[PDB]
Formats: C-alpha cells, structure tokens, sequence
C-alpha cells in the first residue's frame, strides 16, 4: 500500500481540486501525460448533500449521502471514461475517500442531494447505501455534546461527531463491508489508490479492516496482485494525543509538518534561513520518507486557517510559492503532490477569510469547463499551478533525477543555497536580498543546459537562461535577488 | 502535559557570559532551539540542535554561542560568550515535534510547538 503505483519514472500527483470528469480526461491526454505527471487526486466522486447556504461551498462534497458515483464533477460513465482515458496515457487516478462520516446530523430531510437520493440526517436514514441509525456511533461517544471537545483524548476524536458530521460506526463489519464495496467498485473501474479523508478521526484498526477487504488493481493497466496506493489524511503537527506513526501500518500519511516548516523557512519568518535546510527530511522531525506524502499546501490550508496558519505558501504568493514547490520537487524526501486550485474573492475579517467557503467556478451551481489559452494558462478562474513552467518543469525534474542521491550541497551562510541529485540534476536558489554569484560543482556531465525555470528546451534551443558546465562539472551561476524567479535548475534531459 | 522551564538569564556587562538552561517534563529526540525577542523587533531563531546533534546558528551569534543537550537529564543548554548589547532580549526555550507558534506583543513566532516562559537577558 506504500507504492504509488504510478507509471515507472513518474514521481508526482496533482490535486485537480473540483475539476469535472470531462475536463480531467482531456487534461490527462493533452497535458498530464506528455508532461510526466504520475496521476491525479480527484475530489470525492460519491454523491453528497447539497448546501445552498452558503451557496454550493466546496466543502459540501465532504458530506456523503450515498456512494452513487454522481456529483457536480460528473456521472458514473463520465467518471469511468475519465479513468480509462487517463490510465491509457499513463496517468493514474486517486480518489478522495470520505468514509469516516456521512452528512451533517443537522441537515434537512429530503432529496437535496447531488443525485436526488433521499436521506434523513436527523434519523440517520440513508436508504441509497443503505445505512440505518445502528450504523453510526451515537452511543459510543461519551462527551456531553456528542461532539469532539478535546483532541487530547483519542476516543472522542474517533467516536464523536466532527463538526456535527454523523460519525460512521466503522467497527461494524456491515459498515466496513459497505465502504469496501464502494472503494472496490472504484478499484475495478481503474482507480490506482485513495486518499483516506479524515483518517485522524478513525481507528487505525478499522482502516486496516476496510483496506484488507480491497481487491487487487485492474490488470488491464496494472500487473496482477498490485495493491492500491494508500495515503491517509492525518493532520499531525504535534501537540496532540494522536500521532501519524499510528497509521504507518495502513499506508503512507500526509506530512503536514512539511508544508508548515518550509513555508516559514522560505518566507524567512522567525529568523529561519534556507541554509538551515541542509538536513531537510527526517532530521527535521518528519516521519520516515517512505511513509510520507508531501505537499507545500493543500485545498484546506491554502485557505489560511488550516494546518500551518499563514506560514503556508500558496499561489497567492506566486514568486515565493514557486521556490518552495521547486525545493520540494528537487529534494528526495517523500512522495510529492502538487496543488492545482481555483481563484476566489478573499475577505479577511478579524484574521479569517469569510469567503473561504466559496466553491469552484460556476454558472448557477454548474461547474465551469477548464479553458486553455494559447500561452498554456487556464481560463474561467482555474489557476492551474500545475501548468506554470516553473512547477511543470520541476515535476519533470523529479522524474529525471529519480533514485539519485542528495549531493553537492552549497550555501552562502544565509539564504543562498544549492544541491544536486547524483549526476542527473542540479538546482540553485537565491533567497537573500542581494546578488548571487558563484561557481558551483553541479555533479553534472560537461555541457550546455537549459534553465528549466526561466525557459524550456525546444528543438535544439533554450528559450531562457543557458548554463554552461565545464568538463569538471562546475558552472558559473548569477541570480539577481530581483530576478523574476530567483532560482535556476538543470537536468540530464534539459541538456542541449 | 509538557512544561519547558528555562533558567539562567539576567544582566551582564559587554563581553561577559551567560548560560541558559531548559528543563522539560517531553523527552529529547527531536530538535530543540532557542529564540529571542527584542523589544519592538521580530522574533528571531538564535540556535537549534537536531536529534543527531547538528545545529543551526544565527550568523550574528555563530562562534559566540554554543547550544547543547544532555539527554541524561533532559536539559538543553545555550552558552553565550562575548555577549553584546545587541544580544539584549527575552530568550524563549522552544521544543517538540511538528510546529507551533508563540504570540507575544501582537507578533507570532512560528517554531517547535512548545515554548518556555522566556528569560530576560540584558547586556
Ligand atoms: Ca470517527
Ligand atoms: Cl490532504
């Protein structure tokens, strides 16, 4: 369950937050495939309750009402078409699995659902699954309010209701079997793995129970007994009863310590210096690399009050954002996930964005298609960070240096740093307020390389900065602190 | 419940020395550091010691301060030699896995999760 199952050589996945199935299918063929992306993490493909107040927030999709593959992203055959078309071009699909809960206990009764299924939250009624009141924990919780009141007690965070969400009784075989049925159908459709949403709120044992019921991957694209990729969402920044190391037995885990620590470093807050990133990795208190799923930001914390507060960098902070994403991508620690989001009107009142609920680009609830401009950027308010040359080329960079050891670290004692990945790639950063001028050993074979951050190798030419490494592997680097993108990168396949 | 109690501190003349101590009742297998907050100034990381023993040092203290741990008593240490009046500020002991924050004087310090009450140093 630890292996990503991506096509050999592909080392990252992108979160196409709220994209429609028809757009992802196309995106797979027109771009993800050609650009070496390993796979896509899609938003919950199961039916959820419809929220009109606020008007269709993104989070309504974390309130399941059934497991019918029917949502604002698309129907089941659209979903199927997408999995077939992405796999056929070497791009895996990973489903966001919301299995710890159904919708909010205080929702109205009726069919106000993405697929018209009926449900009565008040009575724990979900005929379309079907689930009854005895399929929920209600009695098992011991807090007075029935909700989570203290994260210092593992029992209530796993047996009580997260923000009113009807907590599913995952200890019951009936429940585990029903969830496995949903995930297995997905597997049979072609899905390569899952993100286990809100793992923190479930017992590791119940997870295991469900996981062990899962089928092997679809032999149409994978070899025989291939196990699905499992990466559990556990927000562990320390200071709590629950720790991520408790779920290592089920698969990998989201290391939120990563994005928090890196954001601070790159932002140069609290006296942090990039030169301190020499021992980046487990050394910094992080979980074991082969258990980590890393990212700079996620759909949740990029909205601020998530895991990491304002230290988390996002596309709003473009310049610095690209440097962090680039450092993570060049560095060997963990398995990387890049974020691809959508724009919305932020409105911070007393330190909190009260518009952070706003859902994906839409025309009266109907999600907008993702339009591609000739310059390869996206339209209709989709940010498409996964298409910024700076990030796109670094995903290629990671693919190219795969398996190569961290090497040739250099730093100017302040905020200028650089390192290599064996003899296949080198990267330099200038995060100081002054010019960077140095002759560094790149570990790369002599030659002329295209800087993949300022340009691209097209035909027999570079569109941007050219770096010349002499026979002895050294090269002169010059980056003004005022450069558009204060870091250069070159690799085996960017060599002219 | 973890509690980080810092010791040492006080006033001293320029060029003098001070040794700060931090006790913890949390073990010591993750990074522990020392931050300092001067009046009206941003919070700054002074020195950090990683599990393996390697350390980070603010360029302005490098060669003048020496961070260390004991393990045999769960105590971290920060020896401050050749003190300078610029070193005047409140020093906070900081430790733990993951990350946390310290909200002081309207400013927040992103760091190690657990902080100490802060000891006053004056040069
Ligand atoms: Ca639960
Ligand atoms: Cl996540």
């Amino acid at each position: 369950q630890y292996a990503p199952q991506t096509q050999s050589g592909r080392t990252s996945i992108v979160h196409l937050f709220e994209w429609r199935w028809v757009d992802i299918a196309l995106e797979c063929e027109r771009y993800l495939g050609p650009k070496g992306f390993g796979g896509v993490q899609v938003s919950p493909p199961n039916e959820n309750i419809v929220v009109t107040n606020p008007s269709r927030p993104w989070w309504e999709r974390y309130q399941p009402v059934s497991y019918k593959l029917c949502t604002r992203s698309g129907n089941e055959n659209e979903f199927r078409d997408m999995v077939t078309r992405c796999n056929n071009v070497g791009v895996r699909i990973y489903v966001d699995a919301v299995i710890n809960h159904m919708c909010g206990s205080g929702a109205a009764a009726g069919t106000g659902t993405t697929c018209g299924s009926y449900c009565n939250p008040g009575s724990r009624e979900f005929p379309a699954v079907p689930y009854s009141a005895w399929d929920f924990n209600d009695g098992k919780c011991k807090t007075a309010s029935g909700g989570i009141e203290s994260y210092n007690d593992p029992y209530q965070v796993r047996d009580c209701q997260l923000v009113g969400l009807l907590d599913l009784a995952l200890e019951k075989d009936y429940v585990r079997s029903m969830i496995a049925d949903y995930l297995n159908k997905l597997i049979d459709i072609g899905v390569a793995g899952f993100r286990i949403d809100a793992s923190k709120h479930m017992w590791p044992g119940d997870i295991k129970a469900v996981l062990d019921k899962l089928h092997n991957l679809n032999t149409n694209w994978f070899p025989a007994g291939s196990r699905p990729f499992i990466f559990q969402e556990v927000i562990d920044l320390g200071g709590e009863a629950i720790k991520s190391s408790e779920y290592f037995g089920n698969g990998r885990v989201t290391e939120f310590k990563y994005g928090a620590k890196l954001g601070t470093v790159v932002r140069k807050w609290s006296g942090e210096k990039m030169s301190y990133l020499k021992n980046w990795g487990e050394g910094w208190g992080f979980m074991p690399s082969d258990r980590a799923l890393v990212f700079v930001d996620n759909h949740d914390n990029q909205r601020g009050h998530g895991a990491g507060g304002s230290s988390i960098l996002t596309f709003w902070d473009a310049r610095l954002y690209k440097i962090a994403v680039g450092f993570m991508l060049a560095h060997p620690y963990g398995f990387t996930r890049v974020m691809s989001s959508y724009r919305w009107a932020r409105n911070f009142v007393n330190g909190e964005d009260v518009n952070d609920w706003i859902g994906p680009p839409n025309n009266n609830g109907v999600i907008k298609e993702v339009t591609i401009n000739a310059d390869t950027t996206c339209g209709n308010d989709w940010v498409c960070e996964h298409r910024w040359r700076e990030i796109r080329n670094m995903v290629w960079f990671r693919n190219v240096v795969d398996g190569q050891p961290f090497a040739n670290w250099w730093d100017n004692g302040s905020n200028q740093v650089a390192f290599g990945r064996g003899n296949r790639g080198f990267i330099v950063f200038n995060n100081d307020d002054w010019q960077l001028s140095s002759t560094l050993q790149t570990g790369l074979p002599g030659g002329t390389y295209c800087d993949v951050i300022s340009g691209d190798k097209v035909g027999n030419s570079c569109t941007g900065i050219k770096v010349y490494v002499s026979s002895d592997g050294t090269a002169q680097f010059s980056i003004s602190n005022s450069a558009e993108d204060p870091f250069i990168a070159i690799h085996a396949e960017s060599k002219l | 419940q973890v509690q980080l109690v810092a010791s040492g501190g006080g006033s001293v003349q320029a060029g003098g020395s001070l040794r700060l101590s931090c006790a913890a009742s949390t073990f010591s297998s993750y990074p522990m550091g020392w931050y300092r907050q001067a009046p009206g100034k941003e919070c700054e990381l002074s020195a950090r010691i990683f599990s393996d023993g390697s350390a980070n040092y603010a360029d302005s203290v490098k060669g003048r301060f020496t961070i260390s741990r004991d393990n045999a008593a769960n105590t971290a240490y920060l020896q401050m030699d050749s003190l300078k009046p610029e070193d005047t500020a409140v020093y906070y002991c900081a430790a733990g896995p993951g990350s946390g924050k310290l909200v002081v004087a309207g400013r927040t310090c992103y760091g190690p999760n657990y902080w100490g009450q802060g000891t006053q140093v004056t040069v």
